[PDB]
């Protein structure tokens, strides 16, 4: 079974091209084929801000490809099915870890723009693979970015209540197996008011929930030893608001944390079986 | 209806169906024909595609 | 060719262009379903008609 | 030959012409609609041709 | 025969074969499909190792904070339990190992991972070991990581997956008919004050709607904690995370035979035709 | 490898049924591994028990799916659900709903009505309905609309000068889409299942609000008193009394980031409680003729 993609360049090239794709011979890429809508390109382009949610979810629409080889005229790919396995190695802008790792997640790249756009001139397609990145690496990375874009919106809302050194000390720095890596910078305040708007709607919605299912059951022990569990002063003001605002807010919390519940999770979740070290390639398939 | 300060240019775009004529030399071009090869693309236990 | 120039205003030499030319590569490409029962039926034998 | 340009406010480099269509101002739209002057007051197909 | 004469079609070959034309279409004879899997090949230390224990049992690799080590040991779920019992069944514990010491240091941090309570994510399931040679240092073992598993050799024989019996619960038998042609095996991690546990889940239900009826099951094990505890600090509201192994062949049940050590007898539950698929970590 | 199961009636289906099934042909039904019943969903959904779409949504995830494709007397095809394999599926389905998306396909239980869905069988003792498919927004919105509604009725039911039913079942009421609103079928009480799913969302939700990031208050509260936003349309330019009276204490970024932990590992629970019910990941659904293809994620 031959899952090769041949995608037809429309202009020929020269030997800048072939130096960046043999240079990023083995990362991954989406697909719909046709050279425009190849990569990112569509969603890193310049003609707007590059969204994150918007690219989370055209990522996570069309199927994934790995590059295989490159010639003058041709850009031979191989597109990923759930059946069977494949191999991947780095070729990376940072070129962070394989430990052996059991679960691997395919970011888009939120460390820099051109740190995966590979920019060609002769045609304006500007293809810019994802991010491949493992699962804690991905999780700690999304975390100390979202942070990053709160602490920094609200220092320049307000200059009195935060600074910079002594997060710069804190959340500046990944750390993950005996390595210490190092990442600093509008994607991610749109990200941050999806955040922001979630957790504000989160004290009303949990209220109401619990006012609602508090004394359904007459006497579990579940459930009074979770109902101790909350805020005492998470609890007051319910009745003071009307019926149909208030399920406005629930509906726009409940959609915004089903977006976010799938955000959170890692996107199109590759896995590893192999990993050799000194060969830098690992073992994959879809799962 | 009152006249503003100033005066406007508008610009419009127009897309036209229109037939052309193709004129070519003879051999002009220069072509390499390949054969064709028959290859799988998936292979789905209802119906496989070609 | 040239010409040569009557009145010696500038010399007239050989102007060899050296041109290269690209070979401009398409891969045309479609797709044709077959059933896998009618495969299977062109596999099997026929004895009643 | 005896004029600069008709129009101040659509012919230098920061005028009111360029900073509706240009592609180096319009980092906030939306990529889906067209526009008719995009056509001209583009830098890149400016200097393309 | 008409059977054997109809034979030419069924014989080999999954998918199907253009015979002839202007072009050859499609070639899969002499391959039976059945799909091999990849294999995770691991060097271990044959200290952290026993010899006794049979092939297909599940694993457990704890992965190396260290930079400057080429080898990785392993974990089974008895040797986790007499580690947990160490780090605070078992006469089945010490019955089959006798120092704990290299594997408690073995792992840099065991009392300061489970008071942050971060034990889920550092243990990555390799599913069963299948293959195995025996050395007195730096052990190579080989486990069938997703798929079905099959030994490595021309023989490609079956192996039977031992998961213990005692460290196994069965959902449906303490629940007391959905689809009964899926059969999928869960391990779930298990914290409490004495000692942490893995246990082990065979459930005839999907994977996503099994960890509802995990806490309806699980619930009087959490009605135990938070009378005496209050978390500071905090972390220890996780209780617990479940993943998938895989699945395995409901047509044919698990038979109960004995993985025998020469002190005493041990019963263990026998998976036949096990397809191995590790998923990620789902906390409760 | 097979996906041809055949299964029998027991009893002459009537010719004027056959039309119908004839009709109803790439749909979906499901399993229940053959026999005659509970192959659909009438035996868990039937007229004597209130909808609660949450039992039959037991069932539909918890069995494997199939489709029907073939319909003879006395006979009748089925092709189960087998993950690694690119299923053929036709929208053949009385609530419309284009594939212009073609995103990722969902099943659900029929909450559009009975009737939409049902088949009448005077063969056998047997009746069959179909489970609803639906795109992934339309069916996770839908899903929070039937679990807000099951929520909230019975409060509106709770209340004793209860001046205002019909406010919910036309403001929260049909189904968001831009080519239509399509009314759904609404039950009273929410059954056990339904409470035992909002118990555990609750369970989760009363574990979350015990760690809220302080900074992000700071945030709603600095664009409130910026530029009202679009997506700040729901304040209205108002400060709600409760994160006004739980920013009394200060930034900080050492809290922070465990908050952050936890709240990645209950979302990511969350997310796995709300991937219920079997998916299907779609390549080119052909809009010409109404088929997708698309296999078991």
């Amino acid at each position: 079974m031959d899952l090769k993609v041949v995608v037809s360049l429309s202009s020929r090239l020269y030997t800048d091209e072939i130096a960046k794709m043999q240079q990023r011979i083995g990362c991954i890429l989406p697909l719909a084929q046709n050279v425009q809508g190849l990569g990112l390109g569509q969603v890193y382009s310049l003609e707007t801000v590059p969204d994150y949610v918007s690219m989370y979810n055209y990522l996570s629409d069309c199927t994934l490809a790995v590059l295989d080889e490159v010639s003058v005229d041709s850009l031979i790919l191989t597109k990923i099915v759930p059946g069977q396995t494949y191999a991947i190695k780095n070729k990376y802008q940072p070129f962070f870890q394989w430990h052996g790792t059991g679960s691997l997640s395919v970011m888009p790249p939120v460390f820099g723009r051109e740190h995966a756009t590979v920019k060609l001139e002769s045609n304006d397609v500007d293809i810019v693979f994802p991010m491949v990145l493992p699962t804690p690496i991905a999780e700690e990375v999304l975390q100390k970015i979202l942070l990053f874009n709160v602490y920094s919106r609200v220092v320049m809302q307000a200059p009195g209540n935060a600074d910079m050194l002594d997060v710069h000390m804190h959340l500046g720095s990944v750390s993950y197996l005996g390595h210490h890596y190092e990442l600093a910078l509008a994607l991610l305040d749109n990200l941050s008011l999806y955040f922001c708007i979630m957790v504000t709607l989160l004290p009303r919605a949990s209220m109401r929930l619990v006012r609602g299912l508090i004394r359904h059951e007459h006497h579990d022990l579940l459930n009074l030893f979770q109902e101790m569990v909350p805020d005492e002063i998470a609890r007051i003001d319910l009745d003071d608001l009307s019926v149909a605002d208030d399920l406005s807010r629930m509906r726009v919390m409940m959609t915004y944390l089903q977006s976010l519940a799938s955000l959170f999770n890692l996107g199109p979740r590759l896995a590893t079986a192999a990993y050799s070290q000194e060969t830098l390639t690992a073992t994959c398939w879809l799962r | 209806k009152i006249h503003p300060g100033v005066a406007m240019t508008v610009v419009r775009t127009d897309e036209i169906l229109s037939e052309n004529i193709l004129f070519s030399s003879r051999a002009s071009t220069s072509m390499f024909i390949g054969t064709p090869n028959v290859s799988r693309r998936e292979a789905r236990v209802d119906a496989v595609t070609f | 060719p040239t010409i040569a120039h009557g009145d010696g205003r500038r010399p007239s030499k050989q102007r060899t262009f050296i041109v290269v030319k690209n070979c401009h590569k398409h891969h045309i490409s479609t797709e044709m379903e077959l059933s896998m029962l009618d495969l299977e039926i062109l596999h099997s034998i026929p004895e009643t008609p | 030959e005896y004029r600069s340009t008709v129009n101040p406010w659509a012919s230098q480099l920061g005028s009111l012409g360029d900073i509706m269509y240009n592609s180096s101002y319009r980092q906030t739209a939306v990529p889906g609609l067209y526009s008719p002057c995009r056509a001209f007051f583009n830098k890149e197909e400016l200097l393309r041709n | 025969l008409s059977a054997a004469a109809v034979w030419r079609a069924g014989l080999l070959a999954p998918g199907e074969v253009a015979v002839a034309g202007g072009g050859s279409g499609g070639g899969s004879f002499s391959w039976s499909g059945w799909r091999p899997p990849v294999f995770g090949d691991f060097l271990i230390h044959a200290s952290s190792f026993n010899n006794a224990e049979a092939t297909g049992t599940p694993l457990f690799q704890f992965k190396q904070s260290d930079p400057f080590s080429g080898v990785d040991a392993v974990f089974t779920p008895l040797s986790l339990f007499i580690l947990m019992n160490h780090g605070r069944l078992t006469r089945m514990a010490n019955l089959l190992y006798d120092s704990p010491a290299t594997l408690a240091d073995l792992v840099p941090d065991f009392g300061r991972l489970v008071a942050d309570r971060r034990f889920h994510n550092f243990i990555t399931p390799v599913g069963p070991l299948v293959e195995n040679i025996k050395s007195t240092y730096l052990n190579k073992i080989t486990t069938v990581v997703h798929g079905p598993v099959v030994s490595k050799a021309i023989p490609r024989s079956t192996v039977k997956v031992t998961v213990p019996q005692e460290a196994f619960v069965d959902l449906d038998a303490w629940l007391s008919q959905p689809c009964p042609a899926d059969a999928r095996l869960y391990v779930a991690l298990t914290y409490e004050e004495a000692g942490p546990r893995f246990t082990f889940f065979q459930s005839s239900r999907g994977h996503c709607q099994i960890m509802n009826i995990l806490r309806i099951y699980y619930s009087p094990s959490i009605m135990h904690r938070y009378a005496v505890v209050q978390p500071l600090h905090i972390e220890e509201l996780t209780f617990g995370a479940v993943a998938c192994l895989g699945t395995f062949s409901a047509t044919d049940g698990w038979r109960r035979s004995a993985f025998n050590y020469r002190g005493s007898s041990l019963p263990v539950v026998e998976i036949d035709s096990f397809y191995s698929n590790v998923s990620d970590w789902e906390v409760i």
